[PDB]
RNA sequence: CACGACCUCAGCUCAGACGAGAAGACCCGCUGAAUUUAAGCAUAUUACUAAGCGGAGGAAAAGAAACCAACCGGGAUUCCCCCAGUAGCGGCGAGCGAAGAGGGAAAAGUCCAGCGCCGAAUCCCCGCCCCAGGGCGAGGGACCUGUGGCGUACGGAGGGCCGCCUCUCUCGGCGCGGGGGCCAAAGUCCUUCUGAUGGAGGCUUAGCCCGCGGACGGUGUGAGGCCGGUGUCGGCCCCCGCCCCGCCGGGGUGCGGUUCCUCCCGGAGUCGGGUUGUUUGGGAAUGCAGCCCAAAGCGGGUGGUAAACUCCAUCUAAGGCUAAAUACCGGCACGAGACCGAUAGCGGACAAGUACCGUGAGGGAAAGUUGAAAAGAACUUUGAAGAGAGAGUUCAACAGGGCGUGAAACCGUUAAGAGGUAAACGGGUGGGGACCGCCCGCCCGGUGGAUUCAGCCCGGCGGGGCGGGGUCGGCCCGUCCGGUGGCUCCCUUCGCGGGGUUGACGCCCGGGCGAAGG
RNA sequence: CCGAGGUCCGCGGCGACGCCGGCCUCCCACCCGACCCGUCUUGAAACACGGACCAAGGAGUCCAACGCGCGCGCGAGUCAGAGGGUGGCUCGCGAGCCCCUGCGGCGCAAUGAAGGUGAGGGUGGGAUCCCCCCGCCCCGGCGGGGGGCGCACCACCGGCCCGCCUCGCGACCCUCCGGGGGGCAGGUGGAGUUGGAGCGCGCGCGAUGGCACCCGAAAGAUGG
RNA sequence: GACCUGGGCAUAGGGGCGAAAGACUAAUCGAACCAUCUAGUAGCUGGUUCCCUCCGAAGUUUCCCUCAGGAUAGCUGGCG
RNA sequence: GCUGCAAGCCUCGACGAGUAGGAGGGCCGCCGCGGUGGCGCCGAAGCCCAGGGCGCGGGCCCGGGUGGAGCCGCCGCGGGCGCAGAUCUUGGUGGUAGUAGCAAAUAUUCAAACGAGAGCUUUGAAGGCCGAAGUGGAGAAGGGUUCCAUGUGAACAGCAGUUGAACAUGGGUGAGCCGGUCCUAAGGGACGGGCCUACGCCGUUCGGAGGGGAGGGCCC
RNA sequence: AACUCUUAGCGGUGGAUCACUCGGCUCGUGCGUCGAUGAAGAACGCAGCUAGCUGCGAGAACUAAUGUGAAUUGCAGGACAGAUCAUCGACCUUUCGAACGCACAUUGCGGCCCCGGGUAUCCCGGGGCCACGCCUGUCUGAGGGUCGCC
């Protein structure tokens, strides 16, 4: 899917932070809150070069 | 980004492409569903051809392809009255009009008169009503040996003609070609100055 | 060889409506197949399980030529309840254990008003 | 595929045949052409001489229906009828000659290249050369010229 | 100065209808950015995109030429291919970028206003009469400030002349697919094995049996024959439709040809021009819009360079309708897969847009597996109870309930050894430990026991060949001659579909030839 | 046998695990060596950064177009692309097969801004091959000595085509109003020519446009 | 007393409000938060995953609003 | 005699460092596909091993244990194909570590009861504190059953618990005169109109033919 | 001794791996249907034992009809056993919501007609209504706006 990994409105932490500076999952009180969410190595996130149906 | 001798290369693909990329994935799908449109409609008009009314002659128009003959729109007004055929019973026996073009020469009149008497010898046209044959409809000996036509009806034959080997006449072999395109081509050129005197 | 191409062959659909199926469709599934003699008597192959059959285990732990009744056909479980075919619980109360229709053979069938009827059209 | 792909062969290799110095980043150069006239200049001066500025008129609705005008050389003339044609009419020259159009074929206009058979012929063609007509005229035979 | 007509404008919980919102993938009309690229950046690009607003339909939009073209001319629209990364646009930088023709899919064309004829010949409402189809009312309105018929650029109408003659629409009645139910072939044969067979072997050596069914699934393991199904436009049953033909019935009304007469023939604040902004590849302005100007009628538009004159070509703008080819990440119902296989694949295989978080817009998880069958551990016993020990179920509790397999990190314990230079590591060896590991053949000489016993002969059969079986014979293929004889021939000359001459033409026929083969 | 690299036609004690064998690996001990990897860097064991441990996941891709090399088909052609046909009630098979009067693309002609015009071998080196002569022959060749046709390719010299420039300007049969030619020659410009090599498919790699190997800004914008 | 304070109200993001501190505007203010454009760009840090075999560099030239980067030549490899 | 997988085999000579980088080979490894050759309840995959080995290596084979239903070789084909690092992602687990810590507002003690079990519950007595700007008694907002009875003592209440605002099972909020409801305050927001391409916006007693009610019996 | 480290067995911790898959993803095909006759969405309620999910709407875990032909199942109980299931043309379908008398942090505040009861009056209950814009028509009107008649 097109979509797949890019359903989430994560904006990395940026640094100042003990994190590795990778967009992580706007807060809340769920376990999702604050995981990496965009890059191929983040677990639920998009994979690299996604295969494209053309 | 240049690295050596090669193209300066100008990929188009500076907005968002992606958004709108269509696969020809349906493309033998839609060639099952076009013959099933063709099928469909076959049995609709199962006495009348497939490929619909008789389409007539019709010249290219560029010099590109001036030796070119193509399947037209419509038969001409006039190329339906030279013929006998009315303006608005030739869309009911299967005859493609169009009002729009005109016959600039008789070359093209007469080929397409000649088709359209040709397809009216071919032309089985069935009676209103079977226990009523009138004077316009065929015989019931016709209407039985009366098949759906497939393929284009009346396909346009490209006639092959071949000039015959002839002597080469004296006066022929002194014709000088370059000499009278050469002059034609400056005759052209120069015919607005000369009519000033 | 399946050439109607708008019935399925999918592991993915054939179990999904296998375990999905309604109440009516379990019944036509689970069917079991007629004895020799009751084939060569009603020309049937197989018949839709009912309460009140007579049915012989064929295949398993249970199976022999003791002729038992169904109990109940737990039409839910896909699975069928015989007389004698049952187990001593821990507290020595007796269960019955439960066996495929497909396992078992109808010896003798219950007649009704419908029974002859579906076995008219086989 | 990728089975013979150099990625294979670049695996446990740090900086996967990029250098460890200059890395591999995100179009150290600029994008596309960019910098053809102030630092890409040396390589668009070497290999494309002419690639900047303006040269010629302009045409605004250019038609290539209106100047098509394919050619053909004498040397491939015959070409356009068969090799029976050209042999029968070889053992008789004195006057049976065969008509070569050319415009039927797909040709405009024709162009003395090559070297023509010693075979009288009439070529039916919309424009000839100079060159071309005077060894359709020498090897004998006329140039009509069609519309 | 009331009473009437009209105009204009009101009121109603008047009579009867319509609109609203949702959805919005595809579609139409607007609005509109900036990240980005130009290695900076301002035009440009991003992009006439994202977001925002309005409006639809199963498609929409578009559409029957004020077109293309410049040719021997094409001929509504839409889509595909090509045109073409081309013409051209562009700090002519980055970049951008169509169209005519050509080839295809699909093709279907038409209605007004105006012009002027017809006694408004027209429509709606109400109240009805007969069979959705036809009528009626000295009922009420609409309408001459214009309804209907005829008629629209292809010319049209009317009157003469000429010729052929009346055929659609909608209902009843006999003849020419779709949908839903139900049913339809054959092993639970023999032996063995397994907790379970769906495993193995066998079933005159036609695997035994079916096979137009050996798709798939279920069933305690790999099932064509156990079961559902599968294959058979096979059978039965119930709904339902299209088209053509025939009769009867209500509404239908003739049309063509005229080197003949007459008459009529058109979309104004629109075109066009100027300007401004925007848009376009459109460049002295492609499209659109604002403001100003403001038309003409052998006129007007276009002819890709502004202008005047002139000729030619083409169309007839400023009104309307129109299927089919085309699109569809939404919806409804299906099929499929060289895809993913529980950190993967949709966020969601599970009470997932759930729990939970934020005032809110919104953010948003984790989480699949006992066993074939709960057979889910009776009972005894210690303990207040969890938790135990027995017993018991199971092929298995090395399956006991977040229970299949149960890795690594980490930890307990046991066994073993060591430890004052942090531990580990390379090379060499030592010790220890845990588990393991380990004379025949040919020929010949004698020896003593057995040779359905050897050479050779006979009989039957089979097989073998260019370092060379020889002699007769066909066959296949390639090739070359013999034309040995007519069909295409050469688009080959002759009279108007017939005849006469020749090409390594094919088929036929005899001979050659090739280590070309059987 | 001081000879084309080793054999014994010499032999002993133990052989059924007690007393035999097991390189490496396990434990332990000793000697020698030995600082922690990754990364940037002239230079890392660094008082440079990242890394407590383990499992799983995790980064050069796909598309478009181009270049060169290679494989393949055919060849001055090549590719059939859109589409169409049809084993007919269409599994496997949204494959495959077939024909499109091959539309067109790219080649077969270049050159000029354009109007336009438009392409006739020599020398040297040269794989290979040809011929002759003299010896030898195991009749198949070998050896020696000489000549020649010369592939591809290269160097040079030409011819020709288009642009431009200069010079030569003339009388003449194509002028038919107008006009077209008139060895022109000598130079020079060209991504030309003088016996085509391309087209299609596939593969590899390189440089590109795209999210473009992966992760990363401070921002900017739109709507709320 | 220019006092303190509840509730109901009003002002909304380049806006508000400010007895003015760039203060406050929901733990966020020299321009709030939320979602999207957006996987924004980065010549800049970081990382970039199996083995063996062979060959094996450059930090120099010229140009560049270049000097943490490119283009270019050289050096390199492969194919011949 | 042996070979002759000619992509094989054999002979001879020289040579061998390597970052960045390039190329080649792989009977190295992983997932799926077309073929082909198999394996498996007499036990596949995976996992574990002080067992036996192979390869320079990537890795592999065999044995044993565990496991319980699928799997592999070869010739081709297609990749989301190999990790120690990215202050990587997710999950898990260590050392630190029985460590820091359980130290704000003076206070507890005796006996008894229930109970398996008591510093902490209950009862009584004793001694203290809040000291009426309460550590008291009632509301508003907010919470939403937390109220009350009974039972339980798993989990939670950072020790305990016989206790609880925990858990389980039941029960409980009764209005003409308490409040809402009625009124308009600030204000919000229709209507008329205007604006806006529009969704809409502006505006608020003004601005429209904005009255729907009469007395009197058809009239003001 | 202990402690520490290494090695293996066993037991933990933990969850990988593998096998499984009623799920996802992608492609293709046929349809292509919402709403004032009250939609989408929301709220509340509904089961013998029922929290969620799901299905329904006071006829509430389904009614009727048709097809089907003996179950549903956790436990019962009970089938007027034609059970159940499917289809789904009849019927039903609370409140909010374009939401429509005015409103709403209110189950708030009104108006009209009709019916029933206490007794036209009032009170109580029930039924049908009362939003905005607009179209055709009717009805009732307005203005010396333009006239006619006087
Ligand atoms: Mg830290
Ligand atoms: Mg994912
Ligand atoms: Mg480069
Ligand atoms: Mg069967
Ligand atoms: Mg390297
Ligand atoms: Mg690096
Ligand atoms: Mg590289
Ligand atoms: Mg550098
Ligand atoms: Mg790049
Ligand atoms: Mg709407
Ligand atoms: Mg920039
Ligand atoms: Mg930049
Ligand atoms: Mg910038
Ligand atoms: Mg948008
Ligand atoms: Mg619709
Ligand atoms: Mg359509
Ligand atoms: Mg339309
Ligand atoms: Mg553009
Ligand atoms: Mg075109
Ligand atoms: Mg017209
Ligand atoms: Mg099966
Ligand atoms: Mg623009
Ligand atoms: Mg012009
Ligand atoms: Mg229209
Ligand atoms: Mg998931
Ligand atoms: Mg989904
Ligand atoms: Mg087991
Ligand atoms: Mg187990
Ligand atoms: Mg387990
Ligand atoms: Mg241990
Ligand atoms: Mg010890
Ligand atoms: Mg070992
Ligand atoms: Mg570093
Ligand atoms: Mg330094
Ligand atoms: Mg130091
Ligand atoms: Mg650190
Ligand atoms: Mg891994
Ligand atoms: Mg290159
Ligand atoms: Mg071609
Ligand atoms: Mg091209
Ligand atoms: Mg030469
Ligand atoms: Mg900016
Ligand atoms: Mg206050
Ligand atoms: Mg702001
Ligand atoms: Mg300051
Ligand atoms: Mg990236
Ligand atoms: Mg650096
Ligand atoms: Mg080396
Ligand atoms: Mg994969
Ligand atoms: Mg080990
Ligand atoms: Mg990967
Ligand atoms: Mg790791
Ligand atoms: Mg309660
Ligand atoms: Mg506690
Ligand atoms: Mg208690
Ligand atoms: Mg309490
Ligand atoms: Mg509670
Ligand atoms: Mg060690
Ligand atoms: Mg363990
Ligand atoms: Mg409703």
């Amino acid at each position: 899917s097109e979509l797949a990994g890019h359903q989430t409105s994560a904006e990395s932490w940026g640094t100042g932070r003990a994190v590795a500076r990778i967009p992580r999952v706007r807060g809340g009180g769920t376990h999702r809150s604050g995981q990496g969410a965009f890059g191929n190595m983040c677990r639920g996130g998009r994979m690299f070069a996604p295969t494209k149906t053309w | 980004a240049p690295s050596r001798n090669g193209m300066i290369l100008n990929p188009h693909f500076h907005k968002d492409w992606q958004k709108r990329v269509r696969t020809w994935f349906n493309q033998p799908a839609r060639k099952i569903r076009r013959r099933k449109a063709r099928q469909a409609k076959a049995r609709r008009i199962a006495p009348r051809p497939v490929s619909g009314p008789l389409r007539p002659v019709v010249r290219c128009p560029t010099i590109r392809y001036h030796t070119k003959v193509r399947a037209g729109r419509g038969f001409t007004l006039e190329e339906l009255k030279a013929a006998g055929i009315n303006k608005k019973v030739a869309r009911t026996i299967g005859i493609s009009v169009d009002s729009r073009r005109r016959n600039r020469s008789t070359e093209s009149l007469q080929a397409n008169v000649q088709r359209l008497k040709e397809y009216r010898t071919k032309l089985i046209i069935f009676p209103r009503k079977a226990a009523k044959p009138k004077k316009g409809d065929s015989t019931e000996e016709e209407l039985k040996m009366a098949t759906q036509l497939t393929g284009p009806v009346m396909p346009i034959k490209k006639v092959h003609k071949k000039e015959k080997a002839r002597v080469i006449s004296e006066d022929e072999k002194n014709f000088k070609a370059f000499a009278s395109l050469r002059m034609a081509r400056a005759n052209a050129r120069l015919f607005g100055i000369r009519a000033k005197r | 060889m399946k050439l109607n191409t708008f019935v399925t062959s999918s592991r993915r659909k054939n179990r999904k409506r296998h375990f999905n199926a309604p109440s009516h469709i379990r019944r036509k599934i689970m069917s079991s197949p007629l004895s020799k003699e009751l084939r060569q008597k009603y020309n049937v192959r197989s018949m839709p399980i009912r309460k009140d059959d007579e049915v012989q285990v064929v295949r398993g732990h249970y199976k022999g030529q003791q002729i038992g009744k169904v109990v109940q056909v737990y039409r839910k479980k896909y699975v069928i309840y015989i007389e004698r075919v049952q187990r001593e619980k821990a507290n020595g109360t007796t269960v019955h254990v439960g066996i495929h229709p497909s396992k078992v053979v109808i010896t003798r069938l219950k007649l009704d008003k419908d029974r002859k009827k579906i076995l008219e059209r086989k | 595929p990728t089975k013979k792909s150099k990625t294979r062969k670049l695996r446990g290799h740090v900086s996967h045949g990029h250098g460890r110095v200059g890395k591999h980043r995100k179009h150290p150069g600029g994008r596309g052409n960019a910098g053809g006239l102030h630092h890409h200049r040396i390589n668009f001066d070497k290999y494309h001489p002419g690639y900047f500025g303006k040269v010629g008129m302009r045409h605004y609705h250019l038609k290539r229906n209106t100047t098509f005008c394919p050619t053909i050389n004498l040397d491939k003339l015959w070409t356009l009828v068969s090799e029976q044609t050209r042999v029968n009419y070889s053992q008789k020259p004195d006057g049976p000659a065969p008509i070569i159009d050319v415009v039927r074929a797909g040709y405009f206009k024709v162009l003395g290249k090559g070297k023509l058979p010693k075979q009288p012929v009439i070529v039916k063609a919309k424009f000839f050369s100079r060159r071309a007509e005077e060894k359709i005229k020498g090897v004998g035979g006329a140039c009509v010229l069609t519309a």
